[PDB]
């Protein structure tokens, strides 16, 4: 029952998204990104939006930036709940999954209230966001956030010090810092083993450079350390949500360049130029200036990136997606050396892999 | 800014009271008992489930569901063959074949939506310049046969007639945001 | 600027090695996959697939073909490829479409 | 309640020419440095990153 | 008609508890073992 | 003495100053065999001499790390080892030579 | 459709040119002005089809 | 300054240019070109023979500790003589900076495998071989990674049709999932949405 | 062009004359560029279309109610930039992004006129000029079109 070799065969969920995108305009490709990591949607579409904004040489408005950071943190909470609870369910413990999926449903309710879809919102659009927060959503977010801490603390009182959990994780999937860097790991696959890296701090995007949050780092480098790291990341996400709620500013929500973002419907209905802009935007789309870029974000799993090459048309020329988990599932073998089948089942969870992103 | 999550700090502190506490922890299963207590505490809490059939959960006016084609109060299909809906639909689910009418009017003679290809994205309802195509509140339209999921202008218009009230209310309550 | 083999004379050696390998493998596949074919049928199909690329003369393209064929042989040795995939070579559901004009003139174009 | 949403910065009737705020048209072609077509000091890609400062909110968890 | 847009309440929202609150239980240890030893002796006799 | 280095697998070095002096001197020795004009030789000698001077100057390990700008002195030692191996490989790769072959007509042209 | 746009009034507007929305305001169709200088017919709004006359 | 135009900074541009000259003169043998984009991202284009030297240097040299490989993308431009363009994106944690190293390849011109340098490439190069078809020398284990087991083709090639040459179904006669030539119901509708006018005059190429 | 509208007044409106069965005349969406008039006076030499009045109310049309038919009449649809003069048959039968565009030759006329015969999924939607300097020179016959 000892694992002598791991040969991850993937591609069972590959649907040629990278080639499909090349045939669709820049607005028509955004929904794909919400499906690349179906667990953390808005962060993927945030990566796309930042990349396209970089190429367009335009800047999102302040309220849109704050909203994007807020919903990015909510998405990070969603991803961490999924990772931790599915990991626990596969290891054996089952109750925390049911406990926490109620809060996942509440966060989905926020998702739907803002975007009209419980996931795959397509809310974040190159230029800012599609629509402004419906009144009261901040109040509901406050009500949810003020209590989420107690629920995470209950999950911790279940799992943190339990001898069974500690024996089932500790000193499992131990990866050295140099080996991780060479293997190309990212996110918690790096911070767990002592490496002090987090793009939100090192290379900030949006308004991550105006909110204070700590970055948990692990010492042992094993599954238990990384589970603790994810829980602490959830707590820091609550911190950031508090700050965003308190500092949400007034103003527009989408770049006020009607050649990039659609004009408001009333303007479309009473302005000639605005109607022309609506027509061309929703038919031909924007014309992104030629160039190439590699935008990176600290997606709830790791470092979600887009290498985008544009030739001046309204459709991208090439859109490679660097999924955080690709290198992780590549390094599964190294991590699983000298472990049993159960340990391997544990090891796969720490990676927190979504094969939507793995396969692209 | 970083905070250690699990770094062992000061070690020399060994005491008789500490040792008996540790031995009690190991032998008596204290943390396991505590987890059991947590589970019981949950046992005595009101369930979070809902009797779904007679109690649907909340949905906001922006909710995207089964499509519909609206009408003017006079009773006329708003569809003016914009064709922008068909141009923007990312999944290419809309098919429009339009011809001039006997009234010297622009209308559509084949409006088909493949609801097995639509991704329920709302791009049509937001790129319709006369608010013809909308995504109504309905979310229960599962069918036994595939061919019943290939919609047509008729079925869409009957859905519009059926849901006109709720579609009207949502549009009324949301148009300011749009 | 050759891939592996400098010349066609060198490349055909690798090609023949690949054929040796496939011929030696066919019995094992037919047995351990429970395919409903005769080992003779398998060997003949291997020959046919090899002959399909007989016209090629470029040493580098011959090398690339050998690489692809060796990957496929590996995929069959390791039993990664299943029966549903192995049988796809045989085209057992295909109805040969006619070739003479008098009849193709009659089925479409 | 019925919202009333603010307008953007470019809801101005004057001094609003698009040529003075066209972000798209500012994208110049990349700056070549060394090209086959056409004692100094050591240089790093960028100044070395400082050391992260241990937090004070709750230093050790 | 002024702008009525989603905003935080004047003066900001109240503080949020976002840190671990796992307490440390008071149970001693000598008591834990003494209860068991007393029960054992009683049962033995 | 540091009890632990945060990074996993990188163990504490008892004699950091000695190890650093040794590695830097070895690098400076291997560099002598590069052609005197090599840009690699010039730059690597500047870099190595700077760090060697810092090590010789400062006794305390904390202040040595701060001066070196390399996090843990063990990480710096590892980097010194990497640089030495890189020099060993460069001696055989001879990067100082002129370009091997110019690019095709418009190979590096975009938008096409 | 045809019968329902056939069964309605033919509105009166005293001006030479009349603006048309769908009727909802900002919930209708883009504003379009129809000129009612022809007296042998009534101005038909392209988006909604409503008919206007000059008096 | 301007609400709707991205803020512009020049410090990073200057540092990246300086490092561009750094690398350009430390590796004259391989580097064919260097550039810094208006986005301020350093881009070094090198001869394919120089991938291993260039990346080994970029990983090990003290002034450039590019210890992470973000990705090993490939682009396909069919007009240029060498269709395939390999793009190694690199990250350096010590200096908090990224670089891009590019090279070219053809249907019959392999690129050396950097698995010795970064083990993270083990799967990225497999993907490149699977999709674009660029062979990689000395790869420890090179296979398809994202395509079907019996797949024939190279999907991300521009010429490769979007819908492929084969579709799958279950044939109740043989009781298997067979492979048939593709036959869509409503074939993919392309759209001609390129405007007649030129938008960005910096890129208008003169004769 | 700019991104927004500072015009806070009502818009001009014009009457849609009858010019015949071929060229529908939604004149309100006219930029009054006189390409149609110049073509009528020069290429076809018919001298029907002309400009009336002065100022905004200037109207491009026949101030009687003539029907501007000619062997070259249909080309007004092509030359007119903004959709003022449009084809009565092709009204709202397709959109330019949808349609396939294949080049061919006209055989209706012995002239040899070249053509683009644009089709949208199995149906030929319209026939439009294909520029050949010597033969057509961007103009075709109304019969052909
Ligand atoms: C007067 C003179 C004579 C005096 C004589 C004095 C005798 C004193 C005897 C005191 C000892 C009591 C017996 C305790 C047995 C437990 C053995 C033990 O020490 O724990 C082992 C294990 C803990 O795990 P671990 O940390 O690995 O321990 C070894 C560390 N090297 O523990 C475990 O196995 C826990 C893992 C399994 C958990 C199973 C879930 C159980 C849930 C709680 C059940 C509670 C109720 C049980 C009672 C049921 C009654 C019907
Ligand atoms: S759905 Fe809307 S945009 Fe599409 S044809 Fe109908 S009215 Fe026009
Ligand atoms: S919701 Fe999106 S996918 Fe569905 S029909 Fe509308 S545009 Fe197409
Ligand atoms: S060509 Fe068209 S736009 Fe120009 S004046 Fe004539 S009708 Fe008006
Ligand atoms: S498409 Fe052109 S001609 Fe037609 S209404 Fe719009 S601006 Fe006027
Ligand atoms: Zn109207």
């Amino acid at each position: 029952e000892m694992v002598r070799k791991c040969d991850p065969h993937i591609g069972l969920l590959h649907r040629g998204t990278e080639k499909l995108i090349e045939y669709k305009t820049y607005l028509q490709a955004l929904p794909y990104f919400d499906r690349l990591d179906y667990v953390s949607m808005m962060c993927n579409e945030q990566a796309y939006s930042i990349a396209v904004e970089k190429l367009l040489n335009i800047q999102p408005p302040p309220r849109a930036q704050w909203i994007r950071v807020l919903f990015g943190e909510i998405t990070r909470i969603l991803n961490h709940i999924m990772a931790v609870t599915t990991h626990a369910l596969d290891i054996g413990a089952m109750t925390p999954f049911f406990w926490m999926f109620e809060e996942r449903e509440k966060m989905f309710e926020f998702y739907e209230r803002v975007s009209g879809a419980r996931m795959h919102a397509a809310y974040i659009r190159p230029g800012g966001v599609h629509q402004d927060l419906p009144l009261g959503l901040l109040d509901d977010i406050y009500e949810f956030s003020k209590n989420f801490s107690l629920r995470i603390d209950e999950v911790e009182e279940m799992l943190t010090n339990n001898r069974i959990w500690r024996n089932r994780t500790v000193d499992i999937g131990v990866v050295t810092a140099e080996d991780a860097l060479n293997y190309g790991f990212s996110g918690v696959m790096l911070r767990g083993s002592g490496i002090q890296w987090d793009l939100r701090k090192t290379q900030p995007y949006d308004v991550y450079d105006q909110v204070e949050f700590d970055v948990p780092i692990g010492s042992r480098g094993d599954c238990y350390d990384r589970y603790l790291c994810r829980v602490e990341e959830m707590r820091q996400s609550l911190r950031i949500i508090e700050q965003c709620l308190n500092k949400m500013p007034p103003g527009e929500i989408k770049v006020d360049d009607a050649k990039v973002s659609p004009p408001k419907r009333a303007e479309m209905k009473t302005s000639m130029e605005s109607l022309i802009h609506h027509f061309k935007l929703y038919t031909e789309g924007y014309q992104v200036p030629p160039g190439a870029t590699y935008t990176a974000i600290e997606a709830p799993k790791g470092e979600f990136g887009v290498y985008l090459v544009s030739d001046g048309s309204s459709r991208p020329y090439r859109c490679k997606i660097k999924a955080p988990g690709f290198a992780h599932l590549a390094g599964l073998d190294k991590m699983s050396k000298g472990h049993m089948l159960a340990d391997v089942v544990a090891i796969i969870g720490t990676q927190d892999i979504v094969f939507g992103e793995i396969d692209r | 800014t970083y905070k250690y999550v699990n770094k062992k700090e000061q070690e020399s502190e060994v005491d008789m009271k500490s040792a008996t506490d540790n031995a009690a922890r190991i032998l008596m299963w204290t943390e396991l008992i505590r987890g059991l207590g947590m589970t019981l505490s949950y046992l005595f809490r009101e369930p979070a489930t809902i009797n779904y059939p007679f109690e649907k959960g909340p949905l906001s006016p922006r909710f995207r569901g089964e499509h519909a084609l609206r009408r003017y109060p006079s009773g006329e299909e708003r569809c003016i063959a914009c064709k922008l809906c068909e141009a923007i639909c990312p999944a290419q689910a809309i098919t429009i074949e339009a011809e001039p009418r006997a009234d010297g009017s622009r209308r559509t003679t084949r409006y088909d939506i493949d609801m097995t290809k639509c991704i329920y994205c709302g791009f049509c309802q937001e790129a319709c310049p006369v608010d013809a195509i909308v995504e109504g509140p309905n979310f229960e339209f599962s069918t036994e046969t595939h061919e019943e999921l290939l919609y047509n202008k008729e079925k869409l218009l009957n859905n519009g007639d059926k849901w006109e009230a709720e579609i009207a209310a949502n549009i009324q309550a949301d148009y300011l945001y749009r | 600027k050759p891939i592996f083999s400098r010349d066609l004379n060198e490349a055909k050696r690798r090609v023949r090695e690949l054929y040796r390998a496939w011929y030696r493998e066919v019995p094992n596949t037919v047995h351990l996959m429970q395919l409903d074919i005769t080992v003779k049928q398998g060997r003949d199909k291997v020959r046919e697939m090899f002959m399909k690329n007989a016209h090629v003369t470029d040493p580098r393209v011959v090398d690339l073909l050998v690489i692809k064929g060796k990957m496929e042989l590996q995929e069959t040795i390791k039993v990664w490829k299943q029966r549903t995939h192995v049988m796809r070579f045989f085209h057992e559901t295909e109805t040969p479409r006619p070739k003479d004009f008098l009849s193709k003139f009659y089925m479409g174009h | 309640p019925p919202p009333k949403l603010p307008v953007g910065p470019s809801h101005k009737l004057s001094n609003n020419y698009y040529c003075t705020r066209d972000g798209r048209r500012e994208v110049v072609p990349p700056s070549i440095i060394m090209s086959s077509q056409k004692e100094k000091k050591a240089v790093t890609p960028a100044p070395p990153m400082k050391r992260w400062e241990l937090s004070k909110d709750q230093p050790y968890l | 008609s002024k702008v009525k847009q989603d905003m935080p309440p004047p003066g900001g929202y109240g503080p949020i508890d976002y840190k671990r609150n796992l307490p440390r239980r008071g149970l001693s240890g000598y008591s834990m073992f003494a209860v068991g030893i007393g029960a054992l002796i009683f049962g033995y006799w | 003495l540091k009890k632990t280095t945060g990074l996993v697998g990188l163990a504490v070095c008892d004699t950091p100053h000695e190890r650093l002096t040794i590695l830097y001197t070895k690098t400076l020795d291997i560099l002598k065999h590069f052609p005197k004009h090599a840009a690699y030789r010039k730059y690597t000698e500047q870099i190595t001499n700077e760090k060697l001077d810092m090590v010789k100057a400062e006794p305390d390990v904390k202040k040595l790390e701060a001066l070196l700008q390399g996090g843990e002195v063990e990480e710096v030692i590892l980097q010194a080892e990497k640089e030495l191996s890189l020099a060993r490989k460069m001696l055989k790769w001879k990067p100082w030579e002129p370009l091997v072959e110019e690019p095709p007509a418009n190979q590096w042209k975009w938008p096409i | 459709a045809i019968d329902l746009i056939a069964q309605q009034p033919v509105n009166e507007v005293e001006h030479r040119i009349i603006a048309c929305d769908g009727g909802g305001g900002a919930l209708g169709h883009p504003k379009v002005y129809i000129n009612l200088d022809k007296e042998t017919k009534t101005g038909t709004c392209g988006y909604c089809g409503l008919q206007f006359k000059q008096h | 300054k301007r609400p709707t135009v991205r803020p512009r900074s020049d410090v990073t541009h200057k540092q990246l240019s300086a490092f561009g000259e750094y690398v350009a003169e430390i590796l004259p043998k391989y580097v064919q070109q260097v550039q810094v984009s208006c986005l301020d991202e350093l881009e070094i284009c090198i001869h394919p023979d120089g991938v291993i030297p260039t990346l080994t240097f970029l990983r090990d040299h003290t002034n450039a500790q590019f210890k992470s490989l973000a990705d090993l993308t490939a682009v396909d431009v069919p007009t240029r003589q060498n269709r395939f363009e390999i793009v190694y994106n690199l990250l350096s944690l010590r200096f908090n900076s990224r670089i891009r190293v590019k090279t070219y390849a053809d249907e019959l011109t392999p690129i050396d495998s950097i698995v010795s340098v970064h083990i993270a490439a083990n799967w990225y190069e497999r993907e490149v071989w699977d999709m674009f078809g660029v062979f990689f020398f000395n790869h420890p284990d090179l296979r398809r990674i994202l395509t079907d087991y019996g797949f024939e083709g190279h999907p991300f090639r521009k010429d490769f049709p979007l819908t492929g040459y084969v579709e799958l179904r279950y044939d109740d006669e043989v009781k298997r999932v067979v492979a048939e030539p593709v036959e869509l119901a409503q074939e993919f509708r392309k759209f001609d949405l390129n405007s007649p006018w030129e938008a960005f005059p910096a890129y208008r190429q003169p004769p | 062009g700019s991104d927004r509208s500072r015009f806070l007044e009502g818009k001009r409106a014009v009457e849609d004359k009858n010019i015949g069965p071929l060229v529908k005349t939604i004149m309100t969406r006219c930029i009054q560029c006189t390409r149609c008039i110049r073509f009528a006076s020069e290429i076809a030499g018919v001298d029907d279309l002309g400009t009336t009045g002065r100022g905004n109310d200037m109207q491009v049309g026949t101030y009687i109610e003539k029907m501007f038919m000619s062997e070259l009449s249909g080309n007004v649809i092509d030359i007119c930039p903004v959709g003022a003069l449009t084809s009565k048959p092709y009204a709202f039968t397709a959109r330019p992004w949808e349609t396939r565009k294949t080049e061919s030759i006209d055989v209706m006329d012995a002239v040899g006129s070249n053509i683009v015969v644009s089709t949208r999924t199995g149906e030929v939607m319209r026939i439009l000029p294909r520029m050949h300097e010597d033969i057509n020179e961007e103009w075709i016959s109304d019969k052909t079109r």
